[PDB]
């Protein structure tokens, strides 16, 4: 009973299990998992990221607006 | 003086109405527009394709600036 | 050059041609740039005689431009002394000059945010999604010891804590203070703060396409009704022969 | 519209928002005690009360 | 017959055509703009000051 | 002397004979539209850029707060602004459609008018380049800057040209001064040319789209003309005012908002739209001297155009291959623009320097050429 | 102004060091003092009106610069007024 939630981290989980998103989020896991285990590599997974929250955030626009006021 | 010293023209006969005789746009369908096409279909083949030959090389040209920045995984193959 | 992320693009209550600004909400981005932005944020550009008309009342701002201490003067000694804001005062300055703010937040210069959002490639849209989006870096990205990880600002490495948190203050008109709501409402009066004029602007527009298309409309007539007699003139070549 | 434009760059001559602030000033008649005088500021010149 | 009755009080002589062209104007103006405000803000209904007005103005402290 | 009395007053006799009973052919189509529109165009720049430099500070400590003071304190002089920032494009994009026109019809062939045209050109250029430095934003500086720094790459008698211009030994207050002085002239030195403009046609009168004598049918410029003209007037201030009122800054760069400042660089330095073919022209050769002649040419290059006509024909209209050849230079300014709005870094460089490559090699060889060419296929 | 005029370039210097003036700020936004240089203004001897006539009794000790050409007859005027002053005639009294 009333427990305030930002509405943007919600839309932000509904976003995340999406086609676009998975797809994504799992191109993502993939390079910082050999990234991390890497020493001597000059690798980034900022590429990849961007790719990530750039479809999230599409996605969250596209909503995240409809219940804040 | 302009309207006068210009050329010399004869035999030539024009007939004219006011406007207030006869009508403002006239025939817009059974002249008009079929015109309007007319004069775009001619042209068309003259304008548009180097203007469109453009949009391909910016597009080229933009969407390969892009992949440039992308990195090539090949390089990180053995950096264990 | 280098790689970046493009923010979004929300779909702000005033992004129309014909949508004003939804001054309640303004209203309340206020508030959040008064009780927090203002802290190492100058909006120079502003002052509490704006509000009025617009997000406050002639008193509530007469009120609000009180709260601060103004310095004026000299007086009948030369010295400056201190007196009570008056709604004829600009939003006071947190520092009094760059090379201080600098001293107090890392070499870092929380820049004057009047024009901000038509300073910043993507506007509130961009102002959002930096308050709204700060994370962790991801692998191989290290970030120096006074910088904290953004994605939405080139480098990734921005000077600015995160501003914003969840109920971080109450908006005394009830609303939640989700994070998000928040930099929802201060980037609204970003944009206020930045081009008052805004809504007039449109209303104008609006007038201006009405009027514009009407009397291109006549203008039209008239210029064929004239030209009528040239092009439903007809010509003959009758010589002597 | 001729009529507009013309009012809109003509009152753009007139004062701006600005000069039209220091424009007025007004004074509580309920802080001032009997005899002593108090003065202010007006349009730079000073005002008596 | 409007167009008729026109062309005769009104656009006949160029006088009385000016003095309609301003008189007719003025209602325009003071017609144009009512509507052109009145459009305005509905599509902006309640985003305005002159809406959320009566939330301070004498009903507060 | 005369009945009526618009030809016996040496006043209305020069209201008249150049605006109401001006020969004018009777087939000038839109592109003939431009010519006027040019003129109210300057007409209004004047008036909204007085308007404003009656609010305006000249000085490396108030440009830009008096700017913003004249947004949000003058009465509309927030829309005063817009209209003369936006009649600035408005402004050239009548220019180059105009300059378009003369190529396509061969009015160039009109010499005197052409050059004077030019000029005006050159003229309303150096303008707008001055008028951009007043509001003092970082654009504003570092434009001026990038620019004014060419003029160091010509031999000895430069080094020191530029630390004139500057009034010191970089853009300063000294600099901002002296081109706000010289954004006040420079309009009125264009009023004043485009009157010389207008003479220098009016010797001949106008060109027609076909290219062929128009003394066989003229009609009076009122009120066909100048019925004309107004409908596209209001054809053209639409968008204008359509942009101007609903997308202020759809045009301009935002780091214009950001108060000049010596010490820091913008990400990108870039001009606005008009100035772009040319920027990208400049940066495509290496080596600052070579940039600035390919500059200067670039634009200096129309004088040329007129003793580079090779057609027994005037107007294009007539020539099919002429007319492509004019429509994939056209399309060949786009490009440079284009590329103009991008950064130094491949493929775009190539492609700068192609498009320049082409810009020169069109005016130059082909046009000419093609136009040789033509005339031996009509067998002449 | 004075080198070439009335002192040399060496004198101007060492002239202008004899007086300390406000400049910065500095890495911290300070005000901090150095030492005149030749590129320095003549120093103000108040920081403002309001506090010279403080010091002088409602009094504005004018600034000096164009002051010749700033009173009718100039020099032979501002000679007469250093070189001239006295006591007050009958009927004359001359306020504390
Ligand atoms: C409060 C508001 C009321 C005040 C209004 C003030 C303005 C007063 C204006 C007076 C009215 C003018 C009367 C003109 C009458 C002359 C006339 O004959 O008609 C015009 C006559 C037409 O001839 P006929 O149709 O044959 O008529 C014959 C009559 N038997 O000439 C014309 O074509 C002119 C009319 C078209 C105007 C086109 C102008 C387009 C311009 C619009 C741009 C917008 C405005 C911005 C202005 C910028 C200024 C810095
Ligand atoms: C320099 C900066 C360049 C920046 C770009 C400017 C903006 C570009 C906008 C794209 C222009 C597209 C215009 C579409 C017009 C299509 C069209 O009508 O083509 C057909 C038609 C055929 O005419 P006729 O043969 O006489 O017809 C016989 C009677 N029925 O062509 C025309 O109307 C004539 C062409 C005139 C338009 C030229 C406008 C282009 C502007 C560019 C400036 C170029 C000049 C050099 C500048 C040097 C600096
Ligand atoms: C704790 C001091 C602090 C507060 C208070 C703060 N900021 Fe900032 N802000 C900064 C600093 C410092 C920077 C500069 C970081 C840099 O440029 O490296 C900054 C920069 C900014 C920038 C963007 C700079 C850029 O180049 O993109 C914006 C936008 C901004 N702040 C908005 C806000 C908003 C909105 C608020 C209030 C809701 C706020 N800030 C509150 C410190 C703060
Ligand atoms: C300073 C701005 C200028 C103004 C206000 C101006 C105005 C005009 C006007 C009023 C006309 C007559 C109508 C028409 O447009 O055809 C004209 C014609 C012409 N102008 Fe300009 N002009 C300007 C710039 C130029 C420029 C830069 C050029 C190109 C170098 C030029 C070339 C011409 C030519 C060749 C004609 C002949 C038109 C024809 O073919 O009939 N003008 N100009
Ligand atoms: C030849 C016609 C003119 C052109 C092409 C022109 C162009 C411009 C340009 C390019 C700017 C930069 C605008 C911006 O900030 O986006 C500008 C600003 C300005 N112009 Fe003009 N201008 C013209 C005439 C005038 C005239 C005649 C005056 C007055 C004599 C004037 C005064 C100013 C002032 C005060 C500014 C600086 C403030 C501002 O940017 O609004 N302009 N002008
Ligand atoms: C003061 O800088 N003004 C600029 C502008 O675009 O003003 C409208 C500006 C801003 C950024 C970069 C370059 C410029 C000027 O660039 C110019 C200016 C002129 C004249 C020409 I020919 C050709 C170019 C490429
Ligand atoms: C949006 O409304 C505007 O508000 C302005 C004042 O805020 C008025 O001057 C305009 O006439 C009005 O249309
Ligand atoms: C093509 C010519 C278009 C001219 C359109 C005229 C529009 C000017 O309309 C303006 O609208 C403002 C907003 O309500 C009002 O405050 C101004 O008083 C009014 O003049
Ligand atoms: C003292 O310097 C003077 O400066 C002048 C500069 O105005 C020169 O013209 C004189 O020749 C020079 O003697
Ligand atoms: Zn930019």
């Amino acid at each position: 009973e009333e427990e305030l939630v930002d509405p943007l981290t919600t839309i932000r989980e509904h976003c995340e299990q999406t086609e676009k998103c998975v797809k994504a989020r799992e191109r993502l896991e993939l390079c910082d998992a050999r990234v991390s285990s890497r020493s001597h590599t000059e690798e980034q997974c900022t590429e990849e990221l961007f790719d990530f929250l750039h479809a999230r955030d599409h996605c969250v626009a596209h909503k995240l607006f409809n219940k804040l006021k | 003086i302009h309207f006068g010293n210009l050329a010399r023209v004869r035999h030539i006969i024009t007939y004219s109405l006011s406007p207030f005789e006869q009508r403002a746009i006239p025939n817009i369908f059974s002249d008009a527009l079929p015109n309007v096409w007319r004069r775009f279909s001619s042209q068309v083949f003259k304008v548009a394709p180097p203007f469109l030959g453009a949009y391909l090389l910016y597009s080229w040209g933009t969407q390969e600036f892009e992949r440039l920045k992308r990195k090539n995984p090949a390089d990180y193959e053995n950096d264990q | 050059g280098e790689l970046e992320l493009h923010p979004p693009a929300f779909p702000w209550s005033h992004g129309g041609p014909l949508s004003a600004l939804d001054h309640s909400s303004v209203r309340r981005g206020f508030q959040v740039y008064k009780q927090v932005c203002s802290a190492c944020h100058s909006m120079d550009y502003v002052a509490f005689r704006n509000l009025i008309g617009v997000t406050h009342t002639e008193a509530e701002a007469k009120a609000l431009a009180e709260e601060v201490e103004v310095q004026d003067g000299p007086d009948e000694n030369g010295e400056l002394f201190m007196r009570p804001g008056k709604i004829s005062d600009y939003f006071p300055k947190p520092y009094p000059n760059p090379e201080a703010a600098r001293a107090a937040n890392n070499g870092a210069l929380p820049p004057d945010l009047s024009y901000i959002v038509n300073a910043r490639h993507g506007g509130e849209d961009y102002v959002f999604s930096l308050l709204t989006g700060y994370c962790d870096p991801p692998a191989g990205v290290v970030v120096r010891e006074g910088l904290h990880y953004n994605p939405y600002f080139p480098g990734q490495a921005i000077g600015m804590a995160p501003p914003i948190y969840n109920e971080i203050l109450e908006y005394d008109d009830g609303t939640p203070a989700t994070m998000s709501q928040i930099a929802k409402d201060v980037c609204t009066f970003l944009r206020w703060a930045a081009e008052p004029e805004h809504d007039q602007r449109k209303r104008m527009g609006l007038k201006m396409l009405l009027i514009s298309a009407l009397l291109t409309s006549l203008l039209y007539y008239m210029k064929r009704h004239k030209w009528s007699v040239l092009k439903s003139r007809k010509m003959a070549y009758r010589p002597p022969k | 519209a001729a009529k507009n434009v013309v009012t809109q760059f003509i009152s753009s001559l007139s004062a701006s928002a600005d000069v039209l602030a220091l424009s007025k000033i007004e004074i509580k008649l309920s802080d001032i005690p009997e005899g002593k005088n108090v003065a202010f500021k007006w349009r730079g010149k000073p005002l008596f009360v | 017959a409007l167009l008729r009755q026109a062309y005769s009080a009104l656009f006949r002589r160029t006088s009385t055509f000016a003095l309609t062209v301003v008189l007719g104007a003025v209602l325009f103006e003071r017609a144009f703009d009512q509507g052109a405000d009145a459009i305005f803000e509905h599509l902006n209904e309640g985003k305005l000051w002159k809406h959320i007005k009566h939330k301070y103005e004498a009903s507060e402290e | 002397m005369a009945p009526n009395i618009r030809k016996s007053h040496p006043l209305l006799k020069m209201i008249n004979n150049s605006l109401i009973d001006l020969p004018a052919p009777s087939n000038i189509s839109a592109w003939w539209n431009f010519g006027s529109l040019l003129a109210v165009c300057l007409m209004t720049q004047i008036l909204t850029g007085l308007l404003l430099a009656m609010h305006y500070t000249a000085d490396t400590s108030l440009a830009f707060s008096s700017v913003a003071h004249t947004c949000r304190n003058v009465q509309y002089g927030w829309l005063i602004r817009n209209l003369h920032a936006n009649g600035a494009s408005f402004f050239f994009i009548c220019i180059f459609l105009h300059i378009g026109r003369g190529l396509y019809y061969g009015s160039y062939l009109y010499k005197e008018t052409w050059n004077t045209g030019v000029i005006l050109l050159l003229t309303l250029m150096a303008t707008a380049f001055v008028g951009y430095v007043l509001p003092w934003g970082q654009m504003s500086f570092w434009g001026a800057t990038v620019i004014t720094n060419l003029f160091s790459a010509i031999p000895y008698i430069g080094h020191t040209l530029v630390e004139w211009a500057w009034g010191g030994f970089s853009v300063d207050n000294p600099t901002l001064t002296r081109f706000f002085a010289l954004h006040f002239l420079l309009p009125f030195a264009i009023a004043g040319i485009t009157i010389i403009h207008l003479t220098f046609l009016h010797e001949s009168g106008s060109n027609n789209p076909l290219g062929i004598s128009s003394d066989s049918d003229k009609i009076p410029f009122h009120p066909y003309y100048s019925f004309k003209d107004i409908l596209g007037l209001t054809l053209m201030l639409t968008p204008f005012l359509t942009l101007a009122l609903f997308s202020p800054n759809l045009l301009g760069d935002p780091e214009n908002f950001t108060p000049a400042n010596p010490l820091v660089t913008p990400p990108h330095i870039k001009p606005e739209w008009y100035f772009l073919f040319a920027y990208a022209i400049l940066r495509s050769i290496p080596n600052k001297l070579g940039g600035v002649l390919a500059l200067a040419a670039s634009v200096l290059i129309l004088f040329l155009i007129p003793f580079l006509h090779k057609s027994k024909q005037r107007t294009m209209t007539f020539r099919p291959l002429s007319q492509t050849l004019f429509w994939l230079l056209v399309a060949n300014l786009l490009i440079l623009t284009w590329i103009g709005s991008q950064p130094v870094e491949h493929p775009f460089i190539i492609i700068g320097q192609m498009a320049s490559l082409s810009y020169f090699t069109i005016l130059l060889i082909l046009f000419p050429t093609i136009g040789t060419l033509e005339n031996k296929m009509l067998n002449y």
